[PDB]
């Protein structure tokens, strides 16, 4: 059983820094290839930065040589990545995979365990709590109903119903980017018996900005 | 920098039906990888080498392709299998990624249910409106949603968004919100939505009246 936990990402400003961690177990740490590959917004993968066994030799990619360091600690079971001078197009979700094995007889250079991954936003926006507003009809056996998370920033952003105790029906739609200023919205439908004969709440919570706020959905 | 081109970026299979997908290279390659990504987990090597399966893989995939061609075969398509699938070339530095192909699993047709929301007694307060158009639960994915204020079209102010493939019924669900100005909103009366789908020759029309209520 293998596991690879990484840790740090946040959002920083343009020029900022950060560093980031992977957490290895299940495996000898000190006999592998350990790299970072990210993945970009538009859902493209890049490799950001490769080391060896123990601290020697490392590579890292034109477009990131020169401001990204990574280090490891074979003794403590750490792989880090040190991030400085951090521009817009270094915005992703990095990943920590493990590479080929020191005595392999012949080098895959392939990545077959990866992560979870940390997500990283390099933007010079300022954190804004996000508003929440309740969808209701305004005047079938089944009634769809929504709250609309606008303005926020950055991500991510949850949302549950009736605290998680709804989750058929539910429907979360990915947040749109529009001057530099996010917006989601999510549906649920339930029986009409059900509503407005009961009260229906809308769970939207802020990690960013650390709010979290329930709202219910009247008639009207 | 080695462009590995993945055609096409998206498409779509049935279960048992045979999938094939390439990835050409604008140099020529000693070997090809291939990695399985699905939303809510991590990516996973698929095929190692052009044609060597990783560790518990089904045999239904199989790699192939050489020099500046390679394939990525599954004999008969299952909704275990729909992901997007990258290929990685192992002959230079920097080790490069594909653009990507999305498999989609593909289901009989269904028609999208509507259902329009006038804007919150909160937003109108902020001086903001906004009026959101739910699509929820159909089939294809591509799909037109139209705005009508007062019987004009609005274009601009509009922000969609799809969601990715349910696992249960392989639906596609589509949002839509009309953001405007509190006196733009206070200045007509009908606020209209159209969806017109697949399944939908003729526009589903859902609207409402700020006289009413
Ligand atoms: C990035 C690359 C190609 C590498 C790593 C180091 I450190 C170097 O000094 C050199 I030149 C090249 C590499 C990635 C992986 I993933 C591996 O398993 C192996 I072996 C090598």
């Amino acid at each position: 059983e293998v596991k690879l936990e990484e840790s740090g990402g946040g959002l920083v400003k343009l020029g900022g820094s950060l560093k980031l961690s992977c957490a290895a177990s299940g495996f000898t740490f000190s006999s592998y290839y350990m790299s970072w590959v990210r993945q970009t917004p538009e859902k493209r993968l890049e490799l950001v930065a490769a080391i060896n066994s123990n601290g020697g030799s490392t590579y890292y990619p034109d477009t990131v040589k020169g401001r990204f360091t990574i280090s490891r600690d074979n003794a403590k079971n750490t792989l880090y990545l040190q991030m400085s001078s951090l521009k817009s197009e270094d915005t992703a979700l990095y990943y920590c995979a493990r590479g080929d094995y020191y005595g392999s007889s012949l080098y895959y250079y392939a990545m077959d365990y990866w992560g979870q991954g940390t997500s990283v936003t390099v933007s010079s926006a300022k954190t804004t709590p996000p508003s929440v507003y309740p969808l209701a009809p305004g005047s079938n056996s089944m009634v769809t109903l929504g709250c609309l998370v606008k303005g926020y920033f950055p991500e991510p952003v949850t949302v549950t119903w009736n605290s998680g105790s709804l989750s058929s029906g539910v429907h979360t739609f990915p947040a749109v980017l529009q001057s530099d200023l996010y917006t989601l919205s999510s549906s649920v439908t339930v029986p009409s018996s059900t509503w407005p004969s009961e009260t229906v709440t809308c769970n939207v919570a802020h990690p960013a900005s650390s709010t979290k706020v329930d709202k219910k959905i009247v008639p009207r | 920098d080695i462009v590995l081109n993945q055609s096409p970026a998206i498409m779509s299979a049935s279960p048992g039906e045979k999938v094939t997908m390439t990835c050409n290279s604008s140099s020529s390659v000693s070997y090809m990888h291939w990695y399985q990504h699905k939303p809510g987990s991590s990516p996973r090597l698929l095929i190692y080498d052009t044609s060597n399966l990783a560790s518990g893989v089904p045999a239904r995939f199989s790699g192939s392709g050489s020099g500046t061609s390679y394939s990525l075969t599954i004999s008969r398509m299952e909704a275990e299998d729909a992901a997007t699938y990258y290929c990685q070339q192992r002959s230079s530095y920097p080790l490069t990624f594909g653009a990507g192909t999305k498999l989609e699993i593909t289901r009989a047709d269904a028609a999208p249910t509507v259902s329009i929301f006038p804007p919150s007694s909160e937003q109108l307060t902020s001086g903001g409106a906004s009026v959101v158009c739910f699509l929820n639960n159909f089939y294809p994915k591509d799909i037109n949603v139209k705005w009508k204020i007062d019987g004009s079209e609005r274009q601009n102010g509009v922000l969609n968004s799809w969601t990715d493939q349910d696992s249960k019924d392989s639906t596609y669900s589509m949002s839509s919100t009309l953001t405007l100005t509190k006196d733009e909103y206070e200045r007509h009366n009908s606020y209209t939505c159209e969806a017109t789908h697949k399944t939908s020759t003729s526009p589903i029309v859902k609207s409402f009246n700020r006289n009413e209520c």
